[PDB]
């Protein structure tokens, strides 16, 4: 029990416990076209602080703020995976649906890139089963559906008190997302980079949970 | 015959409900603790009160006037947490 | 059981208030991570008002 408290509280005392600072950098993000955005006309009002500027009507996302947000997002993602937490990948975009679905399978986590039913997260007992454990974290690789409206899971997750780590483009609403990561979600190199970063972040969290467990077993 | 007479005497009497805001309205009448949740959680500290009961009529093709009853209640534990719903 | 109001405040604000109230006796696992590692901006709901009048955007042109 006390040692069970020790292993749960051990990674809370180190900011760089998982050594995630070496996975990415400003140069790495730049080559993935993460600093590009939509036209100036589609600029959402809440994304103004996260915009470095506009280049000939094309918004440019400030990667310096992206790196600060992404560092916390990956750090937060690993810790909830370390504590045996359910992670759901949600992305309603019909160009990376297979890639995101395969990404979750490799990490061992769940994905939902299909049509989102109305009463899924809220009326969980009727949709899924009598006793269902709700996901402890939701990852949004795209916060918009195919009709350019905010995704339902963004609103429902806030109702059920489920933290959401979602990539927000220049036309998204980061208001309800607790860990927004301003970036590009349209270019294939950008979307592939985010999946791989969350692939290694989960795998390291799963492995380092097992390593400390082995040390605990030989402790007593 | 005495048993049947006793049975009649035990049916005329009606329990005096909790007096609400008035003698006939349901405002301020408590309904007891809310039902336990699907996870087995029990809420006996919470108490609920009725704030407004009003009959609502709607026009339907077949029946005509479809009377429906809506109520607005508030729940609270007395420790600073309370809520309302309809 | 919980609070389902989106506009009252952040998920963190409602969770710690219910726990302090005494209704939620089982602390969620993600709560401990949140206290140690807070995000840059607390997720408070805000209505996307449309800009009227002489007010313009603060985004600078890249030249
Ligand atoms: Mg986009
Ligand atoms: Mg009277």
């Amino acid at each position: 029990n006390d040692l069970r408290d020790r292993i749960l509280s051990e990674p809370l005392k180190h900011a760089d416990f998982f050594n995630l600072k070496e996975l990415f950098s400003v140069r790495s993000l730049f080559d993935a076209r993460v600093h590009l955005g939509h036209k100036a006309g589609c600029r959402h009002r809440f994304m103004e602080p996260y915009l470095f500027g506009s280049r000939l009507g094309q918004d440019i996302i400030d990667l310096e703020q992206t790196a600060a947000h992404l560092q916390l997002a990956l750090n937060f993602t690993a810790h909830v995976a370390y504590r045996e937490g359910i992670i759901l990948f949600v992305s309603r975009h019909r160009q990376f649906a297979h890639l995101i679905e395969t990404t979750a399978r490799d990490c061992g986590e769940y994905a939902h890139t299909r049509y989102f039913k109305g009463g899924l997260l809220t009326n969980a007992p009727l949709l899924l089963g009598p006793g269902v454990r709700l996901p402890d974290l939701i990852i949004f690789l795209h916060t918009l559906n195919n009709v350019f409206e905010p995704h339902v899971a963004v609103r429902d997750a806030a109702k059920m008190n489920i933290p959401t780590v979602g990539i927000v483009d220049t036309n998204c609403n980061p208001a309800l997302i607790t860990y927004p990561v301003p970036g590009n979600d349209d270019s294939p190199p950008a979307v592939r980079l985010f999946c791989r970063l969350f692939q290694v972040a989960i795998s390291r969290a799963k492995e380092k949970r097992r390593q400390v467990e082995a040390l605990y077993r030989l402790q007593g | 015959v005495q048993q049947r007479e006793e049975w009649d005497r035990r049916r005329k009497m009606k329990v005096k409900r909790e007096r609400g805001w008035s003698g006939n309205t349901w405002g301020g009448v408590s309904l007891g603790p809310p039902d336990p949740g699907p996870n087995g959680e029990t809420y006996d500290d919470f108490d609920t009160r009725i704030l407004e009961v009003r009959n609502v009529f709607n026009m339907t093709a077949k029946e005509g006037r479809k009377r429906s009853v809506r109520v607005l209640v508030a729940v609270g534990n007395g420790k600073g947490a309370a809520g309302f719903a309809i | 059981a919980g609070s389902r109001l989106e506009t009252v405040g952040s998920i963190f604000s409602r969770t710690r208030d219910l726990i302090r109230a005494g209704v939620l006796k089982e602390k969620p696992l993600w709560l401990d991570i949140y206290n140690a590692f807070p995000p840059l901006r607390e997720p408070v709901f805000r209505r996307p008002r449309l800009r009227y009048g002489k007010a313009k955007a603060a985004v600078q042109d890249i030249f």
